[PDB]
RNA sequence: UUCUUCUAAAAAAAA
RNA sequence: AAGGCGGCCCCCUGGACGAAGACUGACGCUCAGGUGCGAAAGCGUGGGGAGCAAACAGGAUUAGAUACCCUGGUAGUCCACGCCGUAAACGAUGUCGACUUGGAGGUUGUGCCCUUGAGGCGUGGCUUCCGGAGCUAACGCGUUAAGUCGACCGCCUGGGGA
């Protein structure tokens, strides 16, 4: 906000893995406060992700989670008379969020059965590099590269 | 297409649009490239992005008559004052002479009226 | 700091082009009178050596004009 | 505003000393100066408030140098 | 860059 | 004197200021009526017309847009000779003269001391800002007065109508 910057808060890592993004990611795609519901789910798509992949569940998270991270993105600024959309890169933190969260809204919206098959689906796509969260991804990367002259 | 060694570049940078025009050491033009053409429109043809892929662009469309030299001619104010310079320069030029050659009256003719905004 | 009032000339000749030159810039315009420290009176006989000398071209009027 | 390159000199501070000579010269402000027409009237106002301001800034100094702010 | 207008009724203290 | 006057050169020409004297000897100041000069726009006659640009046309903005913004564009802006005689023609302060503390500059002469370098000490003309007494409703003016006086002229008597 306007006086301070807030000190960045603690999150306990998960407990079957101890990583700290993958516990950002169940924290992402809890609903309702139910986290033990949205760990089973994630723990169900990472271990059919494992037979899909061969790799290890975090590699193939990761793998996956790489070709959905933006570079640059667009802010509003309006200096001028009309909307300046302008391409400003996105650090880490950000980075890993926009990525999780594209991820998680793109499971939500595919229609197979269950959501940790959903889930699977999506990260299988998307480090193969298809997908609506890829697609999402381009989309962003190609309004920043069509707005690059404002700087 | 008789390969010239040394040429020079107008730079006709506008508010609106920037012009870039190789040429010989005579003024006879060889290729020419704009901001206007290079794919911006309105805002974004104005600013020094726009500016330096229209020099890019230029230099691409020139690149047959194996200039290696350039001394540069420039023109007008504009946000591309300078950025097509460096694109010029990062397109493999040896920028010998920069000139600034734009066009002031000695209290000549009355230019327009200013805009009320 | 005039150097014209330091030598105590009565007018400043418009062929000593070598003096001149010291108060034009590259661009052939000529250098401001709060810069250079030139008194008024001389300054303004100095303006009017530069023309005089433009008109005669033993000075450019513009670097660019060829 | 010449400005030719000499040998062993990068392109970045003979640009840099391109856009110096340029400022020194006053080419942008001239031509943004003759962009649109200005009236007799306005440019003598103009000048006169000109002149006011930098009398004025002088002598709030002379002043401002005098006292203290705490 | 554009961004107009709100009719017609109020009351206020006195060593 | 005011309106105003900006490249350079020549011809004709008005005013202002400085230092030493010499000269005429109140010849002076103001001025109703009168006369002359008087920005810009406009008019007449004859030229000229690049840029700018009332009117006008088209394109935008908008509910509308006879406008602001854009693209063109005619009188006009320019020259010669007359007419018009008006402006926030302003310092919103009529002209002339005398007296009343000062400071920092700008511009233009001129005298003295060793110009012991572009130094120091005076004395005139024009002009900018700050400020003391005093004046003023206040803001401010303040030796270039809106201070203290004298001579003459023009003008004002509630707002609207005007």
């Amino acid at each position: 906000p306007r006086r301070r910057v807030i000190g960045q808060r603690k999150i306990l890592p998960d407990p079957k893995f101890g990583s700290e993004l993958l516990a950002k990611f169940v924290n992402i795609l809890m609903v309702d406060g139910k986290k033990s519901t949205a760990e089973s789910i994630v723990y169900s798509a990472l271990e059919t992700l494992a037979q899909r992949s061969g790799k290890s569940e975090l590699e193939a998270f990761e793998v996956a989670l790489e070709n959905v991270r933006p570079t640059v993105e667009v802010k509003s600024r309006r200096v001028g008379g009309s909307t300046y959309q302008v391409p400003v890169e996105v650090r880490p933190v950000r980075r890993n969020a926009l990525a999780m969260r594209w991820i998680v809204e793109a499971a939500r919206k595919r229609g197979d059965k269950s959501m940790a098959l959903r889930l699977a689906n999506e990260l299988s796509d998307a480090a193969e590099n298809k997908g609506t969260a890829v697609k999402k991804r381009e989309d962003v990367h190609r309004m920043a590269e069509a707005n690059k002259a404002f700087a | 297409r008789k390969q010239v060694s040394d040429g020079v570049a107008h730079i006709h940078a506008s508010f609106n649009n920037t012009i870039v025009t190789i040429t010989d050491r005579q003024g006879n033009a060889l290729g020419w490239a704009t901001a206007g053409g290079s794919g911006f429109r309105g805002s974004r043809k104005s600013t020094p992005f726009a500016a330096q892929v229209a020099a890019e662009r230029c230099a691409d469309a020139v690149k047959e008559y194996g200039i290696k030299n350039l001394e540069v001619m420039v023109k007008g104010p504009g946000p591309g004052r300078e950025s097509t310079i460096r694109a010029l320069n990062a397109a493999g030029f040896r920028i010998t002479n920069i000139t600034d050659v734009t066009p002031i009256p000695h209290n000549g003719c009355r230019p327009p009226k200013k805009r009320r905004v | 700091f005039c150097r014209f009032t330091a030598e105590g000339v009565q007018e400043i000749d418009y062929k000593d082009i070598a003096t001149l030159k010291n108060y034009i810039t590259e661009s052939g315009k000529i250098v401001p009178s709060r810069i250079t420290g030139t008194r008024a009176k001389y300054q303004r006989q100095l303006a009017r050596a530069i023309k005089r000398a433009r008109y005669l071209s033993l000075l450019p009027y513009t670097d660019r004009h060829q | 505003p010449v400005i030719k390159v000499r040998e062993n000199e990068p392109f970045d501070v003979a640009l840099r000393r391109f856009k110096r000579s340029c400022e020194k010269a006053g080419v942008l402000a001239e031509v943004r100066r003759r962009e649109f027409y200005e009236k007799p009237t306005t440019e003598r106002k103009r000048a006169k408030a000109s002149a006011v301001k930098r009398h004025a800034k002088k002598l709030a100094r002379e002043n401002a140098r005098r006292t203290r702010l705490y």
